[PDB]
RNA sequence: GAGAACAGAAAUCUCCAGUAGAACAAAAGGGUAAAAGCCCCCUUGAUUUUGAUUUUCAGUGUGAAUACAAACCAUGAAAGU
RNA sequence: GGUUGCGGCCAUAUCUACCAGAAAGCACCGUUUCCCGUCCGAUCAACUGUAGUUAAGCUGGUAAGAGCCUGACCGAGUAGUGUAGUGGGUGACCAUACGCGAAACUCAGGUGCUGCAAUCU
């Protein structure tokens, strides 16, 4: 992970760095190799958690693309 | 996006002075060099200073009783072409050149448009650049005239997908191994089905190859040479369209079908061994090499190159008479291969075991040298037109660049941030083109090691990739249905 | 009649926005650039359709005006093999292909260097005022131009084929307009529904009997010829220039003298 | 003389007044509709008096403007109605000439009762070939004098095509 | 709306500057050989440069308000006065403003043997590249006029800048040479011009890398002798020279890197 | 012929101006206004300065790039470029630094307690019933709803809730003109 | 100006004459006419990532505002804006 | 010397009225099947160079036709504005100085030059 974009239901929480559900994090993704038009090398997007990460231990994320 | 970490400000104040212009002082305190070839040419004693590098190849030139080009080095440290003494008796190292310059592949022509699948195969005319074949994933092929980035004579003829075209070494067919086990062939010029689908396999058709112009009889047509999934390698004359005789040796499916210099058919199996064929013994292999420890991908051979175009140079002429093309054709295979006199054509293996094999098949059966350090499958090889450089591509975003005489270890060609399905050389050897399961193209320069250009324009993964001879245009296409010309 | 203040009052344009040729508003844009980034020369290539002539120049522009430095002319398609039509697609496509291969080789390509690489030939395109026509036959000689191996940007919107709800080109229809196919289309659909407008329109190609193949079969060979030979010979020019300049001396108009007028005032007075 | 500077038509030029936007100017565009078999526009207003019944941009005017030989056709067809009366006025300083007239149908058109009765105008240009050094984008001129038409020309043009008459000087 | 507000911005002070725009101003007493030289100089300022048509009754060295409201609305920063008369003949002022006023001004004077394109012997130059420059002499360093004519030819001839240079663009050099040296005392010498344009052959006593350059003359050819001046005042001068503003043992290494030394 | 040529007192540079500065010794009776050998002498004496300065500019860092045409920014692959100094004369600028500092005491109201500022994340809300995202200002934003309401259930008071609106926007831009003033 | 059925002083239609006496985010000595005027086509924008100014009590790697820069984004055949 | 394409200066290049134009080119001019646009193939697009035309377009000349500009000792280094010695002032502040320093009438003259490329009885 890189950042805690945006948390919802409060800013404050954004701002500690809270994990919960539907959070939006921004993640390395070089291990995918994108390429983006004109030819840069795209290593970081946006992904949102879907699970509750207090009933287990992984944070499961889909990509946002 | 990321940047680089900005000057300092003593570095600032630093850049102001005055700077270091170099003047060629005198300058001729006289070293003795030693003019030594690479092969076994040590040819004697001079003693010249700083003179000009264009001169030095003049005195080869009158030396060695030509007037040709030389290109240098010294001191097989850091082994590099006054640049003798700026940075630090001193011998002298040379190669020939055989000028004829290809500028590199930069900009990006039209897209073309095309087939309603993706793009499998692709393969340049070995006489002119104008004409260019694809089989696609549909069931047929198609032919393009790059010269006005048109289409051209769609094939069809097929009912299922077309996984290797291959041009015939003397411009007059084309052969289209495809899935349906079936192998068609095609006229150039017209685009009509020359006769019916040749078969006789019971699983797709893996790989093509055919009969070096240099061996086949004059007032004749080269042979062809099939491999199917089912482990059949079949021979076929082009004329009565027989099946010759079929050879059945291997056990799983076998990948590639080679054709030497002296009529010795090289194939490597899915069953980690390579197989030693004949053809002046009716078709027994003669010679089983296992050294891999897994399957077998893309063998190659040493002289692949000046056996693909046969008597057509880089100069785009033709032939009249097959008398006049044997010769041209004999010409080319002696100026490619002979490096000591013999027919030492070497071969290379690639295999799923991250290591590759350098196999001399005709004076022993053991490996020479055992090129290792990928760490995954090594999808391609290939060997330089001249032969002394062999370049590996790899499922590891990487490409390696090896000596190609003895195996030694040269350089790495990273950048692809993704797997690298196939490589491929320019005419005069100093160029090299690469295609990846992302994007973008790359264009390397082989004699400093680096990146020269990287080309997108592509959507989706890229499959094929073929350089003309005369290094006019470059051809890819893939996953996005498209056909893509990049020129200089 | 006019206001004699007015007239001492009002202000004339440019010479060459009076007669209408120039784009002054273009012109800016095109020529003062970028253009404050580095200082790299800027080459424009212009074409122009008149009657019966396409005229192609590579143009770079200076203080003292212009210069140029390598032009093509429709009207030499003959050396080449081309006699009927030298004002269509064809036409432009070819004489795009000329002026493309002409400065490729007077350049040095094939058959201040320090950093050395042959750094391809960039230019523009300079419409003028043609206006701009998915299929007008401006961007034809832009296709040659590009095909012969200069360097254009453009774009595939105005070429014949694009298809407007769904954004992609078509490749066979652009195929048949770089070999006269419309044209031929057009004779084989007239050569049987009227004859008085095929002996009329065409009446050029019976003194020869062209027919509805061999335009794509001369064509072909026609662009063979000039990626052999755009060396650009020139004409022979009978009657060195001395013949003509005292031959229209003889027509040219002269003005009088001081005196004469001088004369004229007292003879009206006296008249 | 007369090597080709002829004086042949343009144009022909219809036109129906409505100080309205309703059936009255649906059927007015209707009968243009049907008859030019061209379409018609609308033309709006420029500004309000209040005291004519009206409005700005109410979309007052109906025509269309016909060209070749659908413009002679109408142009003869539209005659006898006016039965070859032109005064010397409807003629103008340019030679451009015109009418208007009532009951259209005395001339092919039947009734089709939900249109009604529509009187319409004419009007009619008059150029020798070369209209194009004016139109034209690139080197737009202005036409020299030599070349210019004036009343004479028109007249005699008029009363060489069905020969009408001068109708009060 | 914003198509004003946006012509109103561009003349907004900025942390980094755009070029300077000259303004051509034909006075009075303007003749047709001192008009042929305008047209010479402002080609070699193109396209920064705005010219007034009819002649303008302005005596700068008594009242420079007209100076001064032609630089507030014009936005221009360079001045170029034409003037001349038995006193003075062939008479250029030079004037460069600070802030929409005065900072400094100067007078030159022509001579007879000044030279066109119309003259010499035409060669080419794009339009809007990036001129070379020379200075010889040494009195460009130590003498106030002297100093005050090369800042002030650099602050007019040298356009954008720029970081990164192409090499294909370097195709002209001025350059100006006191004629001859002085002693302290003696009127002030006069100060030539040219313009020329370079041309360069294979060397062979320096490789590839450096050439043999020639020079070719295109035009102009002027000379210069001095007029009256107004100086720059002290406070004007310390505000005129000001970096915008935009860490002992703490270093930024490559790689990013802050990094910090502990002795 | 040769690339380089010497002078006694070294000439300065200023690379980022593309200029030289000579500073040797000139004779006063070789450049006079009729002196026949004039132009033969100045051509050079400044040759041999073009020359010194051509030597000082093909010796500077070189930038070289991997891109390709139709790269947004500028150069590609097959230009080098030269990579200059900064100039170091202080040449004068043409209008002052800009600076303007007033606290039009919202700053100051703002500053002596704790009011920080806002993050500016979006400006969207979420209206419920109907269900979509309505921005707060910017299409139909949600004031200029009472507007189009259908009902109000209390003059007419949608017309006096437009008035309370522009009543405060007017004081708005009164107490920005004041706090300018000052 | 001169003309076209109802048509007038002010309704619509057509030709020869604003170097601008109209309309211009707008006020000018001077500008805007193949537009900065009037129409038609395509479209987001309070985008995202670290150096200068200040301030956070979870002193808090950007956490946010703020100034500037770059990658993008829109449009165009393009030059470019 | 004409004509065409692209240009610098941007009325010595314009507004007005007649006259001449051989060859080459430019244009008007011939047509609507295809790409493309409009109420209308008029302008914009496409094709042949085909049936005609030198009438306008275009260039040039002429005119005590309107506009425009050039130069001169035309004014004159003067009027105008600034200091000065003691050049004077009950109060009113007033004459010829060195350095800045103008226009209208006067006189004479003109009514397009120039860069690159191709070509033309």
């Amino acid at each position: 992970i890189l950042a805690v974009k945006k948390n919802p239901q409060s800013p404050m929480y954004t701002q500690l760095g809270v994990l919960t559900k539907g959070t939006i994090i921004e993640v390395n993704v070089s291990e995918l190799g994108m390429v983006t038009a004109g030819g840069k090398v795209v290593w970081g997007k946006y992904a949102q958690v879907t699970n509750e990460p207090d009933r287990d231990g992984c944070v499961n994320a889909v990509l946002l693309v | 996006s990321t940047l680089i970490p900005p000057p300092s400000k003593k570095q600032k104040k630093e850049a102001q002075l005055p700077r270091e212009v170099a003047i060629i002082p005198k300058d001729l305190p006289n070293v003795s060099i030693k003019f030594q070839a690479l092969d076994t040419g040590d040819n004697a004693l001079r003693v010249p200073g700083a003179i000009s590098e264009k001169q030095l190849e003049e005195l080869l030139n009158q030396l060695n009783g030509t007037s040709v080009p030389y290109t240098f080095s010294c001191t097989i440290k850091a082994s590099d072409p006054y640049s003798s003494l700026i940075k630090p008796q001193i011998t002298l190292l040379y190669t020939p050149r055989a000028v004829f310059k290809v500028k590199p592949v930069t900009r990006s022509s039209s897209a073309i448009a095309g087939h309603g699948s993706t793009i499998l195969c692709s393969a340049f005319a070995p006489h002119t650049s104008s004409r260019m074949v694809t089989g696609a994933g549909d069931n047929t092929a198609r032919i393009w005239d790059c010269d006005t980035q048109t289409p051209m004579h769609t094939l069809k003829g097929h009912y299922n997908w077309v996984l290797c075209v291959s041009w015939s070494p003397d411009g007059e067919v084309i052969a289209t191994g495809s899935m349906d086990n079936t192998i068609r062939l095609w006229d150039p010029k017209s685009g009509q089905c020359l006769g019916d689908a040749l078969r006789g396999h019971s699983k797709w058709i893996t790989s093509l190859s055919w009969e070096p112009i240099h061996l086949v009889k004059p007032g004749s047509k080269p042979r062809l040479a099939s491999s199917s999934k089912d482990g059949t390698i079949k021979i076929w004359d082009t004329v009565s369209r027989v099946c010759q005789y079929t050879m059945s040796g291997h056990t799983n499916s076998v990948s590639c079908v080679k054709w030497g210099g002296q009529g010795l058919l090289y194939s490597g199996s899915h069953d980690r061994t390579v197989r030693v064929w004949d053809i002046n013994s009716q078709g027994r292999c003669i010679n089983i090499l296992k050294s891999h420890a897994h399957w077998v991908n893309h063998l190659s051979l040493s002289t692949d190159y000046a056996l693909r175009i046969g008597a057509f140079d880089h100069t785009g002429k033709k032939p009249s008479t097959p008398e006049e093309a044997q010769k041209k054709a004999l010409e080319n295979y002696e100026k490619i291969c002979k490096k000591n006199g013999n027919s030492e054509e070497m071969m290379v293996t690639a295999s799923d075991d991250y290591t590759m094999f350098l196999w001399n098949p005709l004076k022993s059966t053991k490996p020479i040298a055992r090129m290792t350090g990928h760490q995954k499958l090594v999808n391609h090889v290939a060997f330089s037109p001249d032969g002394r450089y062999i370049v590996s591509a790899s499922f590891d975003n990487s490409i390696k660049l090896w000596d190609g005489r003895d195996g030694k270890f040269i350089s790495t060609f990273r950048g692809h941030v993704a797997s690298v399905y196939q490589v491929a050389w320019s005419s005069d050897c100093r160029l090299l083109v690469s295609c990846s399961k992302d994007t973008t193209l790359k264009v390397w320069d082989v004699r400093t090691r680096k990146l020269s250009v990287d080309l997108p324009g592509h959507k989706d993964e890229v499959y094929t990739v073929d350089w003309s001879v005369d290094g006019k245009r470059v051809c890819s296409g893939g996953k996005d249905k498209m056909v893509r010309l990049w020129t200089h | 009649a006019k206001s004699s203040a007015y007239s001492s009052r009002f202000q004339t344009p440019f010479r060459r926005r009076r007669e209408g040729k120039t784009d002054y508003y273009q012109r800016k844009r095109l020529v003062t650039q970028h253009k404050a980034k580095y200082n790299t020369p800027k080459y424009r290539l212009v074409v122009r359709f008149t009657n019966k002539d396409i005229i192609c120049q590579i143009i770079s522009s200076t203080i003292t005006g212009d210069v140029v430095l390598a032009a093509a002319y429709s009207h030499e398609l003959p050396r080449y093999g081309i006699t009927h039509g030298l004002t269509n697609w064809a036409a432009a496509y070819a004489t795009g292909l000329l002026i493309a291969r002409r400065t490729l080789q007077k350049l040095g390509l094939d058959e201040e260097a320090v950093e050395d690489g042959p750094r391809p030939f960039k230019v523009f395109l300079d419409i003028g005022l043609q206006r701009t026509t998915t299929g007008a036959r401006v961007f034809g000689a832009l296709k040659g131009a590009s095909d012969g191996g200069l360097y254009v940007p453009h774009s595939e919107n105005r070429f014949p084929g694009w298809d407007f709800e769904t954004e992609e080109i078509d490749p066979e229809l652009l195929r048949s307009y770089i070999f006269g196919g419309h044209v031929s289309q057009y004779m084989e659909e007239l050569a049987d529904d009227d004859e008085e407008r095929f002996s009329e329109l065409f009446k050029g190609y019976l003194a020869d009997d062209i027919d509805a193949d061999s335009l794509e079969d001369i064509y072909t060979s026609a662009h063979e010829a000039i990626r052999a030979d755009p060396a650009f010979k020139p004409t022979e020019k009978k009657f060195t220039k001395e013949q003509y300049a005292a031959e229209s001396k003889k027509y040219r108009q002269t003005k009088l003298s001081k005196e004469e007028r001088a004369a004229r005032v007292a003879a009206k007075i006296a008249a | 003389q007369n090597p080709m500077r002829d004086l042949k038509i343009e144009k022909l030029v219809l036109n129906i007044s409505v100080g309205e936007s309703g059936d009255r100017l649906t059927r007015a565009s209707k009968v243009l509709e049907q008859l030019s078999g061209q379409t018609p526009v609308q033309s709006k207003a420029r500004y309000t008096v209040r005291t004519f019944g009206i409005r700005r941009n109410e979309k007052i005017a109906v025509h269309v403007t016909v060209r070749g030989p659908k413009a002679e056709e109408i142009l003869e067809r539209g005659l006898k109605v006016k039965e070859y009366q032109l005064r010397d006025r409807n003629f103008s300083a340019t030679g451009n000439f015109g009418f208007g007239i009532d009951e259209h149908i005395d001339l092919g058109i039947k009734y089709d009762p939900s249109i009604g009765i529509f009187g319409m105008d004419f009007y009619v240009v008059m150029n020798r070939p070369g209209a194009r050094v004016t139109r034209r984008k690139r080197c737009k001129g202005t036409v020299g004098n030599s070349h210019k038409t004036t009343k004479e020309d028109t007249v005699s043009w008029f009363k060489q095509k069905y020969d009408a008459d001068v109708l009060d000087k | 709306n914003a198509r004003a507000k946006r012509a109103l911005v561009k003349r907004e002070a900025k942390l980094v500057e755009n070029v300077k725009q000259a303004l051509f101003i034909p006075g009075q007493s303007c003749n047709k050989n001192l008009h042929d030289i305008m047209v010479d100089l402002s080609a070699l300022k193109k396209p920064d440069m705005k010219r007034f048509n009819r002649k303008n009754d302005i005596h700068p060295f008594e009242d420079m308000s007209p100076l001064e409201f032609f630089s507030e609305k014009n936005d221009c920063s360079l001045m170029v006065l034409m003037t001349s008369s038995k006193k003075r003949k062939n008479n250029m002022t030079f004037i460069r403003t600070f802030g929409y006023k005065i900072y400094d001004m100067i007078e030159l004077m022509v001579a007879d043997n000044f030279k066109l394109l119309s003259d010499f012997k035409k060669l080419t130059f794009t339009v809007g590249l990036k001129p070379m420059f020379t200075f010889q002499g040494a009195a460009f360093d130590t003498h106030p006029v002297y100093k005050q004519i090369k800042s002030l030819f650099l602050d007019f001839f040298r356009g954008e800048s720029t970081d990164l240079q192409d090499v294909a663009g370097l195709q002209h050099v001025i350059s100006m040479t006191i004629q001859g040296d002085f002693q302290d005392g003696e009127p002030l010498p006069n100060v030539l011009f040219r313009v020329y344009k370079l041309k360069s052959y294979k060397s062979d006593q320096g490789g590839k890398r450096l050439p043999r350059i020639e020079l070719v003359e295109i035009g102009p050819r002027l000379d210069f002798k001095i007029g009256r001046i107004h100086t720059p005042s002290p406070d004007m001068v310390t505000e005129a020279h000001k970096k915008p503003k935009q860490k002992k043992n703490v270093e930024l290494d490559i790689m990013g890197d802050k990094l910090g030394r502990i002795h | 012929l040769p690339v380089t040529v010497e002078k006694p007192i070294p000439v300065v540079y200023d690379l980022g101006n593309l200029a030289a500065f000579d500073s040797n010794v000139l004779d006063k009776n070789d450049l006079d206004s009729s002196n026949a050998r004039r132009e033969e002498k100045i051509k050079s004496l400044t040759r041999d300065n073009v020359q010194l300065l051509i030597n000082q500019l093909l010796s500077l860092p070189m930038k070289t790039t991997t891109e390709s045409v139709g790269g947004t920014g500028g150069q590609s692959s097959v230009m080098t470029l030269l990579q200059l100094p900064d100039p170091t004369t202080d040449l004068p600028r043409e209008k002052p630094l800009p600076k303007a500092k007033a606290m039009t005491k919202w700053e100051k109201f703002a500053a002596k307690k704790g009011i920080k500022p806002k993050e500016r994340a979006g400006k969207m809300i979420y209206d419920e019933a109907s269900g979509e995202w309505v921005p707060k200002w910017g299409y139909k934003g949600a004031n200029k709803k009472l507007d189009d309401q259908w009902l109000v259930e209390v003059i007419d008071p949608r017309t006096l809730n437009r008035a309370e609106r522009k009543r405060l926007v007017k004081k708005n831009e009164k107490q920005q003109r004041r706090n300018m003033k000052n």
